[PDB]
């Protein structure tokens, strides 16, 4: 038995909001559920033990409940400032371990999109002559991220490895993304012009240069 | 209460790691100590429970050999010794502070995890360490910007103009490569009417490799 | 069409200099210039192929470039063991037939 949990809560402000964790007959219910939170980047904490009552260094702020097969983490309303991702945790006589749960981070819920700015880095003379060229190009000032980069040569677009990075948050209210793609000197050295798309879900904007200067 | 230890060097497949995090300000003999990774992306697993008395330690349905534990009265600080890593170790590894005593398989059901913190990262990669030979990256308002590439391990630090600047400096994410290197990307914005006239470089750094390279961003001739 | 070369050169240690393989009209920039050097009492190697790429093996010390007629030579520091003879080899179409200039010889002054 594998305990699940949602990959993501959308939880508005304001308003309060909870969260579910499913388990079976002898996980949940015979043993009591933990809940635990994490700060981005830090440790995690425990929130919720034995269903009733809580640590000393949380105020009157979180409730959690036990009911039969799922319990509930009731929460009430939401800070914007404080996002954190929830854990859930049980025990099973038959694993004979401690099992957690997948992870559930809570979303805040509308912002209108930018005007994405494209570059494209061509490679230096001092890569080309240990043999060897790579091509990168960068996506920045765009919001939100869930953006998809492809390479494409002005007649077909070319697959030698293309990867696309996840995007990440940065402290300017701003998404970031990038692709990279390392290529030989003879193919590298066929196409006069080269360029990357990007997806902005709705907004697709080219960037061409050429591999001369 | 107290966690905090040593980051762990990374470890290529088919080796040995040990991690130990400090205990102090208590008598180390009533509470058992855990241990558990945080996958990323995804939940925790955990392979058994350390007293720190006498050997009454058990091992998970999962974890067979592979993991091996080891405690140390004299200094306070359980010891491990980790075999057969593999592409699924790949998780930073976190000590867990328990309350009470627990020897038999149902006691700890009143048991609930105390403290966490600052645990150690361990990365699963047949690279160990190697020394970078990175390359100037010719630029394209303007864009500039250095890419690192044939280093290992994460992560390097990008500053510019001496470390003068540090406005528009984001460390781009990188990838897992099939030869198993990595490249962070950084760049910064200049106007376009300077491009080939002002000096700039950019600082990378190598901590394992002890290799700091003061390279200068030309234009593609 | 002949490839012109100093017979010697004059590099002092500690700063770069720069040499010339000059030819002739339609001689130098219609096809590729190429830099060979030989050890004395050994087989030759290559230097800079193209003026574009510095092949393996080589250390990056030497700088290869085409100026029109004149090819130059660009070198970063002088050391006592990159001491080899220097020799300029190049294409004509006029000739059929590989032209080489007279030998730079480079001394410690």
């Amino acid at each position: 038995p594998v305990l699940t949990q949602p990959p993501s809560a959308s939880g508005p402000p304001g308003q309060s909001v909870s969260i579910s964790c499913s388990g079976s007959r002898s996980n949940i219910g015979t043993n009591f559920v933990y809940w635990y939170q994490q700060l981005p980047g830090a440790a995690p904490k425990l929130l919720i033990y034995k269903n009733d009552q809580r640590p000393s260094g949380v105020p009157e702020r979180f409730f959690g409940s036990k009911s039969g097969t799922s319990a509930s983490l009731a929460i009430s309303g939401l800070r914007s400032e404080d996002e954190v991702d929830y854990y859930c945790a049980a025990w099973d006589d038959s694993l004979s371990g401690h099992v957690f749960g997948a992870g559930t981070k809570v979303t805040v819920l509308g912002q209108p999109k930018a005007a994405p700015s494209v570059t494209l880095f061509p490679p230096s003379s001092e890569e080309l002559q240990a043999n060897k060229a790579t091509l990168v190009c960068l996506i920045s000032d765009f919001y939100p991220g869930a953006v998809t980069v492809a390479w494409k040569a002005d007649s077909s677009p070319v697959k030698a490895g293309v990867e696309t990075t996840t995007p990440s948050k940065q402290s300017n209210n701003k998404y970031a993304a990038s692709s990279y793609l390392s290529l030989t000197p003879e193919q590298w050295k066929s196409h006069r012009s080269y360029s990357c798309q990007v997806t902005h879900e709705g907004s697709t904007v080219e960037k061409t240069v050429a591999p001369t200067e | 209460v107290q966690l905090v230890q040593s980051g762990a060097e990374v470890k290529k497949p088919g080796a040995s790691v040990k991690v130990s995090c400090k205990a102090s300000g208590y008598i180390f003999s009533d509470y058992n100590i855990h241990w558990v990774r945080q996958a990323p992306g995804q939940g925790l697993e955990w392979m058994g429970w350390i007293s720190p008395d006498s050997d009454d330690t058990n091992y998970a349905q999962s974890f067979q050999g592979r993991v091996t534990m080891t405690r140390d009265t004299s200094i306070t600080t359980v010891y491990m010794e980790l075999s057969s890593l593999r592409s699924d170790d790949t998780a930073v590894y976190f000590c867990a502070r328990s309350v009470g005593y627990c020897s038999l398989n149902s006691c700890q059901r009143w048991m609930w995890f105390d403290t966490w913190g600052q645990g150690a990262l361990v990365t699963v990669s047949s690279a160990s360490t190697k020394g970078p030979s990175v390359f100037p990256l010719a630029p394209s308002t303007a864009a500039l910007g250095c890419l690192v590439k044939d280093y290992f391990p994460e992560p390097v630090t990008v500053s510019w103009n001496s470390g003068a600047l540090t406005s528009g400096v984001h460390t781009f994410p990188a990838v897992l490569q099939s030869s198993g290197l990595y490249s962070l990307s950084s760049v910064v914005t200049v106007p376009s009417s300077s491009l080939g006239t002002q000096t700039y470089i950019c600082n990378v750094n190598h901590k394992p490799s002890n290799t700091k390279v003061d390279k200068k961003v030309e234009p593609k001739s």
